[PDB]
RNA sequence: AAACAUCUCAGUAUCGGGAGGAACAGAAAACGCAAUGUGAUGUCGUUAGUAACCGCGAGUGAACGCGAUACAGCCCAAACC
RNA sequence: ACUCGUACGGUCACUGAAUCCUGCCCAGUGCAGGUAUCUGAACACCUCGUACAAGAGGACGAAGGACCUGUCAACGGCGGG
RNA sequence: GCUUUACUGCAGGCUGUCGCUGAGGACUCUCACUCCGGGAGGAGGACACCGAUAGCCGGGCA
């Protein structure tokens, strides 16, 4: 039968439709007066981070991020510039908002590492996005069958290094086929130009 | 008055001092902060790819 | 070209900035929960120095020593009193509403509770024209008909220091000490009398604008110099 | 100069002499799909635009007579070299 | 580019952040020598200055495949408990 | 920042103590106001086109412009016959 | 380096449109949001601010 989480996902389908609705209206009301970085003891979206590896357990942390809407917030060039390198006001970031909230997280909880994130709505100005995190240094964890792998050395501040899977997304790293032929196995070592 | 050795003449001001982090006479003792190595300004040691050749 | 003096401003350097580690106190009404029940003697007259106006220290009865924005005829010993009750004598201040229709006042608030905006300088005053339980209409000192808030307070009376203005500076060092003591940057050097890369009048042969002086509003700072916006220029027509 | 509307003349077509109508040709409506429409949206963007920042050249003070002949059996039309001509009137 | 604006120099120089002894990638919503075919991923040789781009100028420039190197495949979410 | 400031303020410009004065010009340019009608982009909308889409056309029309007015201690002008 | 009704662009301002954004060619309301208030509460209000885009101006700047 349809498990009780299929209606939490469901409902997010379309945020601006029934109960959702209402709960968003009210809610961004208080994550306004919250903070940048807001850490909280249960998901809001919990199908998705037990999809994502979420577990309630000792050494899962859950924060929700926020940030600015828009584009790219650049400084006008002040020296020579041909007319292609002089753009200010289109130009966007490489970067996703997603993956600008998982580092800002990331840096509140400097000995947590990022497992994953997800979506929780915006409004004309902001965007929300909860962020689970794990700390690689408590037992519960290091005994974990399933998370254990996050403590590994090379697992330290993947976030900055692109390893989210945000951030293999965003790095174009999706298809296995045509098209990645500039972003595998790195931005970097295809020059740059993916 | 001359900007040249006239206006040496008023230089007794100390500025640059021997820096607690390297040792190098390089600390601004009005700004607090060293020219040389970064201290006072970060933590991490002040480095720029530019004080070599670029392909060095 | 490089930045004009108008815009060096906007940074807040030193040069730009009042001397406000001078300046004595914001004369904003006092906060009473109600009742009017606050009252003050006024035990000195002082200089305000960010307004080349006299300014009254006054003592409440719960303990509260305070500057005030004096209108004229204030002295020391002198009973003032704040609040909706108050009773309606130069150097009180109350609610628009409570005061009688064609009655001079200043230091008039804009929005109820906020300490007072307009009518402060020396020997101005708001006239207050029409009253209601909607809206009281004050005649601010420019002409201009202001509809508030009847829930705005001012104080009874004209500010004091008229005629400030009436005596010519004479001098260039008597500018000077004024100037000292506010937020602006003088003497003042023409436009028309700098190099072209300084400003939008500078450069040519002789001084003259090569340019008509009346810039549109909306020109980039840097560029709006000369007469703003101008709806006319000159004096006939 | 004057032009008459229909005479007759060589039909490549029919490949035979037959009577045909002299028009101006009439310049056809572009669809906006064509090749270098969609370079001119693909490569314009910030700042100058190459190619797609020039404008329109000017003009010769003299046009070069620009027609069509149709043949008036087969329907069919071809066309001719063009001749400098200030003005081109048809005759009925 | 014998000027120069797209283009080029070049994602180079330089800057911010971060890991390791190596990094990154990685078990197909692939490929499409179209097949009764191949079978995670780097990398090397080649495919090739080819396809593609481009004031269609100057210039820029892959991939599949193939020969090699080395080979390795698994764990969750949910269903039912 | 101005600003512990509020039109007797402070911003932007021109002229340059006092004294006697400061004429004519609003066509061009600038600023500002108005504007029946004209012109005036995108989204949405309608028609054609496409099993869809590209695209073509229509209707509506903001600021702006056309047009009218104000303004020279606004740029400036005050000749030839 | 400087100028401008040189070429081409870029900031910036004005203006429309979409999102924020809700209820009953002109309108009322309150619940988001904004402002004032120490607070209660008051003012405003689906506008404004902000994100996006479109037209106009644009030697302020390249
Ligand atoms: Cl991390
Ligand atoms: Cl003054
Ligand atoms: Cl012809
Ligand atoms: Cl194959
Ligand atoms: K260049
Ligand atoms: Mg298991
Ligand atoms: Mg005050
Ligand atoms: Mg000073
Ligand atoms: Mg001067
Ligand atoms: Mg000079
Ligand atoms: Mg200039
Ligand atoms: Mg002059
Ligand atoms: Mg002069
Ligand atoms: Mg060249
Ligand atoms: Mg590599
Ligand atoms: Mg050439
Ligand atoms: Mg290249
Ligand atoms: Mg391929
Ligand atoms: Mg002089
Ligand atoms: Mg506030
Ligand atoms: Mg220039
Ligand atoms: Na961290
Ligand atoms: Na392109
Ligand atoms: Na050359
Ligand atoms: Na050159
Ligand atoms: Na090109
Ligand atoms: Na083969
Ligand atoms: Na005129
Ligand atoms: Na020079
Ligand atoms: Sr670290
Ligand atoms: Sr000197
Ligand atoms: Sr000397
Ligand atoms: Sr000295
Ligand atoms: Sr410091
Ligand atoms: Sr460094
Ligand atoms: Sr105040
Ligand atoms: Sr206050
Ligand atoms: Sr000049
Ligand atoms: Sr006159
Ligand atoms: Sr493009
Ligand atoms: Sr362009
Ligand atoms: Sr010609
Ligand atoms: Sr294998
Ligand atoms: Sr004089
Ligand atoms: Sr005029």
């Amino acid at each position: 039968a349809r498990s009780a989480y299929s209606y939490i996902r469901d409902a997010w389908e379309n945020p601006g439709d029934g109960q959702l609705a209402e709960l968003q209206w009210q809610r961004q009301q208080e994550w306004r007066n919250e903070g940048a970085v807001e850490r909280i003891e249960r998901p809001t979206r919990l199908d998705k981070a037990r999809s994502q590896g979420y577990k309630a357990k000792q050494g899962v942390i859950v924060a929700r991020v926020s940030v600015r809407k828009g584009s790219a917030r650049k400084r006008r060039h002040k020296a020579g510039r041909r007319s292609k390198r002089q753009g200010v006001t289109r130009i966007t970031r490489r970067k996703d908002i997603q993956r600008v909230a998982e580092e800002r997280a990331s840096r509140t909880f400097p000995n947590l590492r990022v497992l994953n994130s997800y979506s929780v709505g915006q409004d004309g100005r902001q965007k929300w996005h909860e962020v689970i995190l794990i700390d690689p240094n408590h037992p519960a964890i290091q005994n974990d069958d399933d998370l254990s792998w996050i403590c590994a050395d090379d697992q330290a501040d993947r976030v900055f290094r692109g390893l989210t899977g945000a951030g293999r997304r965003n790095r174009g790293l999706s298809g296995k086929g045509k098209g990645s032929e500039k972003t595998r196995p790195s931005l970097r070592s295809n020059g740059g130009k993916a | 008055t001359g900007a040249g050795t006239p206006s040496q003449g008023k230089k007794n001001t100390t500025t640059h001092t021997k820096c607690r982090r390297c040792g190098e006479k390089s600390y601004h003792t009005k700004k607090k902060v060293c020219s040389s190595c970064g201290f006072g300004k970060s933590a991490k040691r002040r480095d720029y790819e530019w004080q070599s050749k670029a392909g060095e | 070209g490089r930045r004009i003096q108008g815009q060096r401003r906007g940074r807040g350097t030193s040069t730009f900035r009042a001397p406000s580690h001078r300046y004595k106190a914001d004369l904003e009404h006092r906060k009473v929960e109600d009742g009017d029940v606050i009252a003050g003697t006024v035990v000195d007259i002082e200089h305000d120095p960010a307004r080349s106006a006299p300014v009254a220290a006054v003592e409440f009865e719960d303990g509260d020593r305070r500057l005030i924005l004096a209108p004229e005829g204030v002295g020391v010993g002198d009973e003032l009193q704040v609040g909706v009750s108050a009773e309606i004598a130069p150097g009180n201040t109350l609610p628009l509403a409570e005061i009688p229709e064609g009655v001079p006042v200043c230091n008039v608030e804009s929005s109820p509770g906020d300490g007072g905006k307009f009518a402060r300088a020396s020997g101005v005053n708001a006239q207050l024209l029409t009253h209601d339980r909607n809206v009281a209409v004050v005649k601010l000192p420019s002409g201009e008909m202001k509809r508030l808030d009847p829930q705005c307070r001012a104080t009874i009376g004209v500010v004091a220091g008229g005629g400030r203005t009436d005596k010519p500076f004479v001098k260039a060092g008597n500018k000077h000490h004024k100037m000292k003591a506010r937020g602006t940057k003088w003497p003042n050097v023409r436009g028309v009398a700098m190099n072209a890369v300084d400003h939008p009048f500078g450069g040519g042969g002789r001084q003259h604008p090569g340019k008509p002086k009346s810039i549109s509003r909306n020109a980039p700072p840097g560029r709006k110099v000369g007469d703003i916006a101008s709806k006319r220029t000159g004096r006939g027509g | 100069m004057q032009m008459p509307r229909r005479f007759n003349t060589y039909c490549p077509h029919c490949n035979e002499h037959q009577e045909h109508e002299v028009e101006k040709v009439r310049s056809g409506r572009q669809t906006g799909m064509k090749w270098i429409d969609r370079q001119r949206e693909r490569n314009s963007g910030i700042g100058n635009d190459g190619k797609f920042s020039k404008v329109p050249g000017g003009d010769k003070p003299t046009k070069k007579t620009d027609l069509k002949y149709r043949c008036g059996e087969c329907g069919k039309a071809h066309l001719r070299e063009g001749w400098r001509a200030g003005r081109l009137e048809f005759q009925e």
